[PDB]
């Protein structure tokens, strides 16, 4: 039974966007067309506005936190083609950095697994992705894949830092090898999977299944799994589970979870992998689970009563 | 040295402080001096002159470096102990006569050398400060030594005439001003409506202008309230302000002089962000007082979305549907210039950030007291004037997708 | 100043400068005619008249860099007008230790 | 790995995740578990000190033998994100993360440290970080921790010196630690003006000491009744000018120097 | 030298078409520094794989 | 007593003064002031009385300040009985003592008005930034900073400390005091300044009723 | 070359190929990633500095106005300072390497120290 915790009354003057629980669910930052981040502490059922965090020209598509070893980070990207990373310093909120790169709305950013520093993935609709890198001294560092999709870039989600399985078959003595992926859904339809070789980002894998827009695009977490997992969405309204047992084969095999009437907007995993979350044009929320089978079942409909 | 000590202390109480000056003291020098200080601290600031004697002893030996220093020294001790319009005077005088002497210094050498605000200067011949248990407390054996340049002498300097000129206006205020810091300053000029004067002090200490401009809306809403006694008393504090052109024509009140002050202000003291304007914007709303028509088109032209914002926190909904009625027909190609925007709602024109949850806000307040006609009447005259511009925008949409959608034969 | 009442005219000029009737734009040129009489080898300037004196050119130097939008700051007039601020600092920090020493010396 | 990873969730969203640690114990693969460990010691590590919170810990390293450095480094990165520098300096060094932990203590505890004159608390971190098994490991250690540790030992021992009538050995010692020390305070990096402040009362009380000591070496055999200690101006004027001193500060004793100059050419003639 | 920042500023001298990020004015190694504008991103890259192996050797 | 205790001739009757002051407040001394002197058509018409009434009400919180702490702790416990009873359906007991709220409604009637304009009641009032009038350019005494009299911060110290945590038994009592610390146009302006303050301290957290209860925004915002 | 090797606008790798040439240690090692580059650093930056002391005591016309730091030219240099130094070293590949049985030879065989 999946119950309502809390109502947060966010105080946006136009429609949200984005919701993102910091790592230890005790802030949530939202972002809207009203052109504001407004950051909340929620405890104990309790919210408090703690911040209003202005900077963009236009709509603010997605917000992402980064991981608290560097601190109360929190990147936002917009309409305005603008990613502007916010920092907090002795409680007061500051912009840290503003990169203007892009020719066309960032529609998505997501922050890369800590163990590769403080790295910002971004996909735009002028169909490129940046990679921001900051070093801890002088100016942020970007790499631009430039056509990483026909007509616009949707959304991006980076993979874990450890491949799944490397924990099982290490004897003893060799460092895990950290190999720096993500994957970004566009309006040419597909999802790709990008590797950083030789200090160069490349397309790795091609994934094609969707007839549509890919909306959205998910990396599992891989907590002790030999299997990496992608979740993707589409304007097509499928959902696909993309699975592969073998980092060396570079094989993805897709599993349709389902069609829906309407287009998806939106896939999340859970931080134990084990729910995805799925948000469709019917304003329903729907979450999933993969039963012992390998089976997909909707386990929740969240209807928006009131 | 004891017969030195009797000599100048004999000198100085015959007033012969001539022969004192231009004597030699071949390798006593640092003795008499020393002799000097001591007295000038051990002795009342008011009745005698030891540290005016201090400086003319070193002036005539052109060692203007430790001239500097002494005149400091009296500045400070001046500041501390003698709280009086008459101090406060001397106090401006000797930062002056030091400024002036580090003046006639090259510029590498000149620098103050000062024990940390908070080094006990031990009275010499105080009992040792011996603690509960009876012993003699340690000597804390670090003066922690600071070295003021000419730049912290002329904001000392600067903070002392700003005393002064307190003090002058009001010289029940001299007590108060002789301890306060640049922060509680500006806030006692404010106060006096010594305006110019504190936004000095606030650019020699940088410092935020926001009293600045709160105080001076304040003055300007008391006067609007106000009787013609207040506008009588706001000649004096007008008067004391530099308006670079007061043509007195027997036509303009003291309260359109106060809104003209406001307005050069605003001009000369633009900020970043609208930081100045909100201030003023929000005083004003926080005192019920209608927002003058020349700042509502100011602000209209910086940020509409923060003006949206403040009419809400202060429920004027009538003003807020007014103002998205407006944005909403500047979007709409209709007075965009009045609102700072570069191109109306086309095709390749650039996104102008739209304030929806404000708007959703407004048509919530708007909508929350169904009895008034008054309010479903703007509230109707809005979601039209909204679908107008939802339909332009899909139509401008479309027209963009085509656009892009024409194929690069080129 | 050409009777050579120099005390009188001194303080006429101050009361000119201090009552804000004088155009901001003719404040350098208030300054300027004040030189002379600061260079005096008797102390027409008192330690008070010189501080304002002070605070004037001060106050000036603060509109300047109100009014001068960051694209402006590069055409060949600002070095004339630096010369000339930089004469008049030198003159006050002068006038200023003479007159200390002088106001000094009568109240021993 | 769904089964373990589904369970551990569960016994999270009860509050039992210290037994959520037990089940990820039981994944086979060993990259897995432990990242699954240290992500579950993040999220659910709590900086507070409650008898509840000990008894947690105290069951995750005596029963489930999980290493005790895990648990701390959680408990680091936690600080952190509350803001509490101590706390985190605290936790690096019981982690065994001593690179960072000397990176933190540097950048921001030592300069408010020695500002307020604490020196034992700065000694507690910089004396464990000074073991010469864990100075190896640590990047810079004699161009910052070294120099802030140096600078404390000066101090105790001068207050040692003042309170012992002490042999000329310990006098000896401390001059040649304090004319290192010298050389040494002008190569911290300072990124605040806060570091700059306290490298500048560093300076100024380093020379304070040097004037001292260098007083102190005298034999007490040039007892003519009315002239200051002879401080031995050659050995002095070398240091103090490479000291960073404030400009106001440095004019004092360079005023100092010469005066005192001035009085020892007067002195042999 | 700076193939693509020469080209770059070359077609900038020739057409008079909006917004692309300010680069540098001048060729000299010092007009990055001096400017404190970037080269073109190709060239910047460059110059790090060059330095890099400069180093080695 | 208390006053002559002050200096070191008498020290047999030292202690006799908390005592006597006990048994004079527990005789309802205030109420007793408030109804039979102060409500007389006549105490007004003598400048006089009003001077030696304004000294013994301003003497009591001045030289006895642990008394007033004691009165103050003694309507709390009364205020809770008063909650409790309220609570289990009861009267509240018969034998609670009034006697700060007494004191509270003295110092309201006493300067309710001020017929010989004494300006008496600014004593309670401690300026908190001088007032810039530049219309009196004429008494030649630059006498910057007078740190107000020990007296006037005492006293001003107590009007403040009794709205910290206001009961509602004191809520009645001490806004009529207030009505009457609030006659003349000084006092009026610092207790517009006090109201004022009272409200400025939280405008982000909607969701913590945490205002004083003595506010321009409670008052305005009930309305 | 020291200036420029101290200017963090240059490229690590530029600031290191200016930081081996004018025999700065500081700059040179952020880039220094295994044993035998950090022996090379502290080596190279040895010799430099002995080699430019020796030419200002041999050269009595030496102008003051170009100051190298003095930490550089007052070095005192032993063979063992460097191997305490690279013990002392935050990298830990670096103390990995230092533990293998050759470099251990190859530090003893360099100290000149059979016993």
């Amino acid at each position: 039974m999946v119950s309502v915790i809390n109502t947060v009354d966010t105080s946006h003057e136009d429609m949200i966007h984005d919701a993102q629980m910091d790592y230890y669910g005790i802030r949530l930052a939202t972002c809207s067309s009203d052109r504001s981040v407004k950051i909340f502490d929620v405890k104990n059922g309790g919210q408090i506005l703690i911040a209003d965090l202005r900077g963009h020209d236009g709509p603010v598509w997605q917000v992402a936190w980064a991981h608290p070893m560097y601190g109360n980070i929190l990147a936002s990207c917009s309409y305005d083609r603008k990613v502007i990373i916010w920092k907090e310093e002795n409680g007061t909120w500051e912009k840290t950095y503003e990169y203007t790169g892009h020719d066309s709305s960032v529609n998505s950013v997501c922050w890369a697994p800590h163990d590769f520093g403080l790295v910002l993935a971004c996909g735009s609709s002028d169909g490129a992705i940046s990679i921001l890198t900051f070093t801890g001294d002088g100016p942020w560092e970007v790499k631009k894949i430039s056509n990483a999709h026909t007509i616009g870039c949707n959304a991006v989600s980076w993979a874990p830092s450890v491949i799944p399985g490397s924990l099982v078959d290490q004897p003893s003595s060799q460092k895990p090898n950290y190999i720096k992926r993500f994957v970004s859904g566009g309006c040419d339809n597909l999802v790709k999977i990008w590797r950083e070789e030789d200090g160069q980002w490349k397309e790795d894998q091609k994934l094609e299944a969707h007839s549509d827009w890919v909306r959205d695009v998910a990396w599992a977490p891989s907590i002790g799994l030999p299997t990496s997992t992608i979740a993707s969405c589409s304007q097509d309204g499928r959902v696909y589970i993309w699975t592969s047992d073998d980092a060396a084969t570079n094989c993805w095999t897709p599993k349709l979870l389902h069609k829906f009437n309407d287009v998806v907007w939106h896939v999340s995993w859970s931080i134990t992998a084990n729910i995805l979350a799925v948000s469709g044009g019917d304003n329903k929320v729907t979450l999933w689970k993969e039963s012992v089978d390998g089976q997909w079942a909707c386990i929740s409909d969240v209807n928006k009563g009131q | 040295l004891d017969c030195l000590r009797q000599l100048v202390v004999v000198l100085c109480e015959r007033s012969q402080l001539q022969d004192l000056v231009e004597f030699p003291y071949v390798n006593l020098h640092n003795e008499v001096v020393g002799i000097i200080e001591s007295r000038a601290r051990a002795v009342d600031l008011m009745t005698h002159n030891y540290y005016e004697l201090l400086y003319a002893f070193h002036i005539y030996r052109h060692n203007y470096r430790k001239a500097g220093s002494v005149m400091f020294e009296y500045g400070m001790r001046l500041g501390r102990e003698v709280r009086t319009l008459r101090g406060l005077q001397k106090q401006v005088n000797s930062y002056l006569a030091c400024l002036n002497c580090l003046r006639l210094i090259r510029p590498e050498y000149a620098w103050i050398v000062q024990p940390v605000s908070g080094a006990v200067y031990e009275r010499p011949g105080a009992s040792p400060k011996r603690n509960y248990d009876g012993e003699s407390s340690a000597v804390p054996s670090s003066s922690q030594i600071e070295i003021l340049e000419l730049r912290d002498l002329e904001k000392e300097y600067v903070l002392a005439q700003t005393r002064l000129t307190l003090a002058k206006h009001n010289p029940s205020t001299a007590a108060i001003a002789g301890s306060s810091a640049a922060e509680e300053m500006v806030a006692l000029l404010v106060q006096a409506g010594l305006f110019d004067t504190a936004i000095s002090l606030c650019q020699t200490f940088k410092l935020a202008l926001t009293s600045v401009f709160e105080g001076l809306a304040c003055k300007c809403i008391r006067l609007q309230q106000g009787g013609e006694a207040a506008q009588a008393e706001a000649w004096e504090w007008l008067a004391a302000n530099q308006l670079a052109t007061v043509i007195t024509t027997k036509e303009s009140s003291a309260t359109d002089e106060a809104w003209r002050l406001m307005i050069s202000y605003l001009d000369k003291y633009e900020a970043k962000n609208t930081l100045y304007h909100h201030c003023i914007i929000n005083k004003l709303l926080s005192h019920g007082v209608p927002l003058p028509n020349w700042l509502i088109n100011r602000y209209k032209a910086m940020d509409a979305a923060e003006l949206l914002r403040l009419y809400l926190k202060y429920d004027l909904l009538e003003e807020a549907a007014e103002l998205v009625l407006e944005y909403v027909d500047a979007l709409l190609g209709k007075g965009h210039q009045y609102f700072g925007i570069q191109a109306p709602l086309s095709a390749t024109s650039q996104l102008v950030w739209f304030p929806y949850s404000a708007i959703d806000h407004l048509r919530q307040a708007l909508g929350e007291n169904e009895s008034n006609q008054h309010n479903q009447a703007i509230l109707s005259k809005l979601q039209r004037k909204m679908d107008e511009y939802f339909q332009k925008l899909k139509k401008a949409t479309d027209d963009y997708k085509k656009l892009v959608q024409k194929p690069l034969r080129a | 100043y050409s009777q050579e009442q120099f005390s009188e005219a001194a303080s006429l000029l101050l009361s000119l400068m201090t009552a804000r009737i004088a155009p901001c734009s003719f404040w350098l040129t208030l300054l300027l005619d004040a030189l002379p009489l600061l260079e005096q080898k008797q102390v027409i300037f008192s330690a008070e008249q010189t501080y304002e004196l002070m605070r004037c050119l001060e106050d000036r130097m603060a509109a300047k860099l109100e009014s001068t939008s960051p694209d402006e700051i590069q055409k060949q007039d600002s070095s004339i007008d630096n010369t000339k601020v930089e004469m008049l600092r030198l003159a006050l920090a002068r006038n200023l230790a003479r007159a200390i020493v002088t106001e000094g010396a009568l109240q021993e | 790995g769904t089964l373990h990873a589904s369970y551990a969730a569960q016994l999270e969203n009860v509050g039992l995740w210290e037994w959520a640690i037990f089940v990820l114990l039981h994944i086979p693969h060993p990259h897995i578990r432990e990242a699954g460990v240290r992500e579950l010691l993040n999220r659910q590590c709590v900086v507070r000190e409650s008898p509840e919170s000990l008894a947690k810990e105290n069951f995750l390293i005596h029963r489930l033998c999980v290493p005790a450095q895990w648990v701390h480094e959680a408990k680091a990165i936690r600080s952190r994100r509350d803001g509490d520098r101590h706390k985190e300096a605290l936790y690096l060094l019981k982690g065994h993360q001593w690179n960072p932990c000397h990176k933190l203590v540097t950048r921001h505890l030592a300069a408010d440290a020695v500002i307020n004159e604490n020196y034992r608390y700065l000694q507690s971190f910089l004396g464990e970080l000074s073991n010469p098994e864990h100075c190896k490991h640590i990047q810079d250690w004699e161009t910052a921790g070294k120099v802030y540790l140096d600078y404390i030992r000066v101090i105790d021992m001068l207050n040692l010196i003042q309170q012992d009538e002490s042999s000329g050995c310990e006098l000896e010692k401390l001059h040649t630690k304090v004319m290192s020390l010298c050389k040494w305070v002008e190569l911290i990096h300072c990124y605040t003006a806060k570091d700059r402040l306290a490298q500048s009362e560093m300076a100024k009380r380093v020379a304070n000491i040097l004037r001292v000591v260098l007083s102190l070496q005298q034999p007490p055999e040039s007892m003519s009744d009315s002239s200051e200690p002879r401080v031995p101006l050659r050995l002095l004027a070398p240091h103090i000018g490479r000291l960073p001193m404030p400009e106001d500060y440095a004019l004092e004793e360079l005023r100092g120097l010469t005066q005192s100059y001035l009085r020892e050419l007067i002195c042999d003639s | 030298y700076w193939e693509n920042t020469l080209h770059t500023l070359k077609q900038r001298s020739m057409l008079s078409l909006g917004s692309s990020r300010p680069l540098v004015s001048e060729l000299d190694p010092d007009a990055p520094i001096r400017q404190k504008l970037p080269l073109d991103d190709l060239d910047r890259e460059d110059d790090i794989r060059l330095l890099k192996y400069l180093f080695t050797l | 007593l208390r006053g002559i205790s002050q200096f070191s001739e008498v020290l047999e009757f030292s202690e006799a003064d908390e005592p006597m002051a006990e048994i004079a407040i527990g005789g309802n001394v205030f109420l007793f002031l408030t109804e039979a002197v102060v409500g007389s058509e006549s105490f007004c018409t003598d400048e006089f009385f009003i001077r030696r009434i304004h000294k013994l009400v301003t003497d009591f919180p001045t030289l006895m300040p642990m008394k007033v702490k004691q009165l103050r702790n003694r309507a709390e416990e009364d205020a809770r009985l008063i909650q409790m009873s309220m609570q289990m359906g009861n009267e509240p007991p018969a034998s609670l003592r009034r006697d700060l709220e007494h004191l509270l409604l003295l110092i309201g009637e006493l300067y309710r008005k001020d017929p010989f304009h004494l300006e008496l009641a600014l004593e309670y009032w401690c300026p908190t930034e001088p007032l810039q009038s530049t219309s009196l350019m004429g008494s030649f005494l630059g006498v910057a900073h007078q740190r107000p009299p020990q007296r006037q911060v005492l006293l001003s110290k107590f009007v403040r400390q009794m709205s910290d945590l206001l009961p509602a038994t004191l809520y009645l009592p001490y806004l009529k005091m207030l009505r009457g610390l609030a006659s003349g146009p000084q006092c009026a302006h610092y207790c517009f300044s006090l109201l004022k303050a009272n409200g400025g301290s939280s405008a982000e957290n909607l969701q913590a009723a945490g205002g004083s209860p003595v506010s321009w925004d409670h008052f305005f915002h009930s309305l | 070359c020291w200036r420029m090797a101290e200017d963090e606008q240059f490229n690590k790798y530029e600031r290191a190929i200016y930081a081996t040439l004018s025999g700065n240690l500081k700059q040179l090692l952020p880039v220094c990633e295994s044993w035998e580059d950090t022996v090379w650093a502290h080596f190279k930056v040895m010799v430099d500095s002995l080699v430019e002391q020796e030419i200002r005591a041999s050269i009595i016309s030496f102008n003051e106005a170009n100051e190298l730091p003095r930490e550089y030219l007052e070095a005192n240099w032993t063979l063992d300072s460097v191997f305490e130094e690279l013990q002392a070293t935050d990298k830990k590949r670096v103390l990995e390497e230092n533990r293998e049985h050759y470099h251990i030879i190859q530090k003893f065989v360099i100290l000149a120290d059979v016993d």
